[PDB]
């Protein structure tokens, strides 16, 4: 009943689903700003 | 060492013949029934 | 795929479990931190050459 | 250096011939009938193996309050009808989003009290109303526990949601067919690492992700509707495990509830129905308690089973004999 | 003069004594690296066993796992292996490193 | 489960409820410092925050 | 209400206890009803 | 729109977001709850 060719119909469907400027916010460090050039996941120092 | 490099490349080729005995033999006991091959 | 990705920036590398790189050389391996992390722009994707 | 010599002819034989016995077991092993017989004989060297005489990441406070929580869940969930599972389940996931949510809410939630009256009524004053009676009740109980932080409350929570939907799943009497369909997708999730990590992503909205699940493997003709919603469920109160896990997790909790074992056995190819019946008993024996039997087929085995419960394995592969004789040689 | 009948002994011996009898067995997986999740009744200064031969020694234990000191070839551990326990406690291990032979 | 913003006030009513006596609980005690949840209404018991008050046997009754 | 170890580091032992049977000063009550005590096993019993 | 306080160690003050006057989630760094 798996056909693993509907799972890629559907993964990248949501992925064309997301798709602007991205834009951090200062926490305290900024978060956001995934493609800035001390970083790690949670935020950027 | 020359005598022993020699008496080892002749003894190599000596027990080359023993080898399928040895291998159906361990066949044989890691399959629980022994294999003729 | 089996590619990582760049995750914290002495460099970690996120790789699909089941893929992680042996304690390899990696292009845009020190440790294995687990969860599939190995340490070594974030979301770069990273190679293994194995 | 004669020794040394005697050595050399010792590494050198021992390895040609322990290749040349992998080959002719691997030529031996083909025909589907040694592959019946080596299962049989590791079986019956099972039978004649004694027997065994032996949510842990809950503290003690955690474990504690769960246990109540499971216990008052056990007693509401009596006589309910399937239809009023449905529903509890609902509204127990409604409020462990909720609870995930609305973290301040959670944090107040959370911390230990001697007295649980305030909680209660906290909890009386915020949804009343919004739900059922059996959800008040079963919400209360949770609140009125203490839990070691305060993720376990949600915790607690989604555990009810799941044993209400499994509940119904008995009351339809297929809970082998839940069991299987969890199993199936736990295998899938785990083979897909990207669908996974794409679910397994709580940052994204809930509701995309519970789409996607849907519309990928989850909204399939031949799939059990109690399964699909237990996973969907799950999916959706995610809180950062893998997908894959959670379906696992998923799958030995509905075990437990039947209070059984799952035990994952993996062979070179598909078992008889004998043989099955007959792996069953054996585990039991061993173990004690009804095992369930789930069967992974991989080639590499070469023959054998490799049986594992809790964490515990019993290895019958034959290629792990064949890797033991590789490496017994002087 | 070496007789080719001890050299096919040395090893016809060792195949009629094979018998890698299948033992009931309690495992854990190397979480980091070693650090091995599992192993709940695993003693502590016990002895593991790494895939690849690799051999260490299990000195912090806890509630998520165990600390495992590997004594040697450390490179060949990885993250998701399988770690047995031996269940008990020339080079420091006793195994002769000169090679001049076994020693009893 | 639609969540007005009654919840803000309902945790002020929560927050308001807790005469009777402020009664804390030793929730772990080493090296001559303890640390007490609870005693909400406690003056500043060296360090105070959000958890605990740093000030034996874990689970004492601790006085206001 | 008899404790179990929880963890073993080298001669420092951490023991769980029932929530009301913790002892007293066990060099240190690390809370939630552990204390750090000063070939063992996880999980075995160890008596007040 | 006032804060209160929520650590006293130097004293940590939490405000209602937009008014904070910076340790993140509008805290900024005697009884524990006192209007600020």
């Amino acid at each position: 009943t798996i056909s693993a060719a509907d799972i890629e119909g559907a993964i990248e469907d949501y992925v064309s689903s997301f798709s602007r400027e991205e834009i951090g916010t200062v926490i305290d460090h900024v978060e956001g700003l995934p493609s800035v050039m001390n970083l790690d996941e949670h935020s950027v120092g | 060492d020359q005598q022993l490099s020699a008496q080892g490349d002749q003894v190599r080729s000596g027990l080359e013949s023993s080898v399928d005995g040895l291998s159906a033999k361990l066949a044989s006991r890691i399959l629980g029934v022994d294999v003729n091959s | 795929k089996t590619a990582g990705r760049v995750v914290r920036i002495v460099v970690d590398v996120e790789f699909p479990r089941g893929s992680v790189p042996e304690l390899n050389a990696l292009h845009a391996v020190a440790q294995h931190l687990g969860d599939s992390l190995v340490r070594c722009v974030r979301g770069v994707e990273v190679t293994d050459t194995g | 250096m004669r020794q040394q010599l005697i050595r050399q002819l010792r590494t050198g034989l021992g390895a040609e011939a322990v290749n040349k016995a992998a080959e002719i077991v691997r030529a031996h092993v083909a025909d589907p009938q040694a592959q019946s017989a080596t299962v049989d004989r590791f079986l019956s060297e099972l039978e004649q193996m004694a027997p065994s005489s032996v949510t842990s990441r809950l503290r003690a406070a955690s474990r504690q309050s769960l246990a109540a929580l499971v216990e008052k869940f056990d007693s509401v969930a009596g006589g309910l009808d399937a239809d009023g599972l449905t529903n509890l389940a609902d509204e127990l996931a409604s409020v462990a989003k909720l609870l995930l949510s609305e973290t301040a809410l959670n944090k107040h939630l959370a911390e230990p009290t001697d007295d649980s009256a305030p909680k209660v009524r906290l909890l009386e004053r915020l949804l009343s109303d919004k739900v059922s009676a059996t959800t008040l009740d079963l919400l209360r109980t949770a609140v009125s526990n203490r839990w070691s932080t305060e993720s376990n409350l949600i915790d607690a929570v989604e555990h009810t949601a799941r044993l209400a939907l499994l509940k119904r799943a008995e009351i339809a009497g297929e809970v082998d067919e839940v069991e299987e369909q969890l199993f199936r997708f736990g295998r899938v999730l785990d083979a897909e690492p990207r669908l996974s990590a794409l679910l397994s992503d709580y940052t994204t909205p809930a509701e995309g992700r519970v789409a996607l699940l849907d519309k990928a493997l989850t909204g399939r003709p031949g799939v059990n509707q109690t399964a699909a919603a237990l996973l969907s469920q799950t999916v959706g109160l995610l809180r950062g495990e893998r997908a894959d896990e959670a379906v696992i997790d998923l799958a030995e909790l509905a075990v437990s509830r039947r209070g059984e074992v799952v035990a994952h056995v993996s062979a070179a190819a598909e078992l008889s129905d004998a043989q099955r019946t007959r792996l069953t008993e054996v585990l039991s024996r061993i173990y004690g308690r009804p095992v369930s039997v789930q069967l992974h087929v991989d080639p590499e085995l070469l023959g054998g089973l490799s049986i594992t419960v809790g964490d515990e394995v019993i290895d019958g592969s034959i290629a792990s004999r064949l890797a033991a004789a590789q490496t017994g040689l002087p």
